[PDB]
RNA sequence: GCAGUCAAGCGUUCAUAGCGACAUUGCUUUUUGAUUCUUCGAUGUCGGCUCUUCCUAUCAUACCGAAGCAGAAUUCGGUAAGCGUUGGAUUGUUCACCCACUAAUAGGGAACGUGAGCUGGGUUUAGACCGUCGUGAGACAGGUUAGUUUUACCCUACUGAU
RNA sequence: AGAACUGGCGAUGCGGGAUGAACCGAACGUAGAGUUAAGGUGCCGGAAUACACGCUCAUCAGACACCACAAAAGGUGUUAG
């Protein structure tokens, strides 16, 4: 099912990953939103399933 | 690996007791150092009851039971304890069978009676036991 | 750097009538009637003639001047809610266990209930916003569709359905079964 | 003792999942030193027992984020001290070390909490023995054995009662 | 812990720093009136909730020398360059 397992990446899948604390951020995001690391901008894309 | 619940028994056997062997593996006596499921509190002893299993080293038998750590489980009890239909009710001594962590017996006969809460809870044993009560 | 003015234009289509009083706005066109409360953001709105509305800031900050543009979103949404519509579709996604949406009544609330989600036994019920009506779409397998004026309500009451059925204690990259959203647009 | 910054490298490929050299910035007063301000017309000195409360730098339990997270198991991180954190062999022990149960057997403070609360095994009076040292009297942060633990009726605090 | 020059405390009250041997102001017979120092003028508290141009929103804001603490490193928070 390519098209609904597309449908279901792009929610659970396409993200970024702040370095600092783990939080799940748009994958287009420039800063991380959270105010414990000071909106950083370190970002790491999440990693895919093998 | 008991098969199901049991009701609360009042407990008799602290750690040290020493029960007599009920099973016919050579041991003749089983001295208590643990109970499997006690809880924790500041200076109680963990004490165990009718169809509890409990970690047991052997004092006197066969030497090759003997200076080792084995899984045990009561099968008689001297302490009184109330059964849900109202009767108070003992044995005249305390009496234990060895066992593996499963629950399957070391020996093969059991001699003397055997609680009804003890042979529920352990289906090996059921199966060894004579007379149940 | 305090802007002397900023202004913000609103259109407005021939059919569809607004009121504005004391920050309070209200958008009847012939799909209905939506009412909506701004006395959060000191702004003030004039009126040029029956097709145009302005609303501006005097003497505004950056951050003053940034909610400007989110008033003329909001008044737009109203306006089109009213005239168009929302309808937002959704999909049932899983692997082995099959998902069962329905409609249920429960003292007179209009639940919607998903039952079969990864094969749990619990029951999850959604409760259905005022103004948002519900309808499984024909020759589309395991489509929900949400329809309504107001898009705050079509868009949270389907954020609520998608929010209830997240797996728990899994790689949700491996595990991905869920009920997503899938297309946003109008009625007509 | 605990926590950061930088990133040469480790990680099959890939600096930063998890780690991280050469350097560098801090925090803590649960280590030990440095100092000698307070007390020598005396603030009872080790540990354990008993009991209350507090801190979070969280072992477990609740809810979450991340992974080189398929599942199971585990690892890193967040909000969180609400609630728990034990039974034994040897040792005076703090510490340490094993056995075992457990959801878990986390770390600390309160005059190194707590002797008109206890206990007195240890240290640290006087008796005595041994080894080395000293001509000797005697010495030893070396070993060994025996050695009195006093008072509340006052004020306050607390618990109950008029 | 130990030296150099000066000013102090000790031997010293008084106004100010909430509180303090050493800091700031000022040194003292008994009284009256006037004016000030350092420090202050929302209320405690005597005295402008005075005037003027800007900056700052902090789910641990900040608030005055000696003085009763905070750093390296970061932020598309906002401002100016
Ligand atoms: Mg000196
Ligand atoms: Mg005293
Ligand atoms: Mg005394
Ligand atoms: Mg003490
Ligand atoms: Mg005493
Ligand atoms: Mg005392
Ligand atoms: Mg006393
Ligand atoms: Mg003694
Ligand atoms: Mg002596
Ligand atoms: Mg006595
Ligand atoms: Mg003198
Ligand atoms: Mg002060
Ligand atoms: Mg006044
Ligand atoms: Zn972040």
């Amino acid at each position: 099912e390519p098209s609904l397992k597309a449908l279901a990446s792009k929610y659970n899948c396409d993200k970024s990953v702040c370095r600092k604390c783990y939080a799940r951020l748009p994958p287009r995001a420039t800063n991380c939103r959270k105010r414990k690391c000071g909106h950083t901008n370190q970002l790491r894309p999440k990693k895919k399933l093998k | 690996g008991a098969q199901g619940t049991k009701f609360r028994i009042s407990l008799g056997l602290p750690v040290g007791a020493i029960m007599n062997c009920a099973d016919n593996s050579g041991a003749r006596n089983l001295y208590i150092i643990a109970v499997k499921g006690s809880g924790s509190r500041l200076n109680r002893l963990p004490a165990a009851s009718l169809g509890d299993m409990v970690m047991a080293t052997v004092k006197k038998g066969k030497p090759e039971l003997r200076k080792k750590v084995m899984p045990a489980i009561v099968v008689r009890q001297a302490k009184s304890w109330r059964r849900r239909d109202g009767v108070f009710l003992y044995f005249e001594d305390n009496a234990g069978v060895i066992a593996n962590p499963k629950g399957e017996m070391k020996g093969s006969a059991i001699t003397g009676p055997v609680g009804k809460e003890c042979a529920d809870l352990w289906p090996r044993v059921a199966s060894n036991s004579g007379v149940v009560v | 750097m305090k802007y002397i003015q900023t202004e913000q234009q609103i259109e407005v289509p021939e059919g569809v009538t607004v009121s504005i009083k004391s920050r309070i706005v209200k958008v009847v066109g012939p799909r209905g009637t939506l009412t909506k409360n701004l006395k959060h953001i000191d702004v003030t709105f004039t009126k040029v003639n029956n097709q145009l509305i302005k609303v501006a800031v005097h003497n505004g900050g950056r951050k003053h001047v940034a909610a400007l543009r989110t008033v003329k979103s909001l008044v737009d949404n109203m306006i089109t809610g009213v005239t168009k519509g929302y309808k937002y579709k959704m999909r049932y996604v899983y692997a082995h266990f099959p998902i069962n949406v329905n409609i249920v009544e429960k003292d007179g609330a209009k639940f919607i209930e998903v039952r079969n989600f990864l094969g749990d036994k619990k029951i999850r019920n959604v409760p259905v916003r005022d103004g948002v009506t519900i309808e499984f779409s024909t020759n589309v397998k395991d489509e929900i569709v949400l329809s309504g004026n107001s898009v705050e309500d079509v868009s949270q009451n389907a954020a609520d359905l998608q929010q209830i059925c997240r797996v728990r204690n899994k790689d949700i990259r491996k595990f991905l079964d869920g009920i997503y959203v899938s297309h946003k647009g109008f009625i007509t």
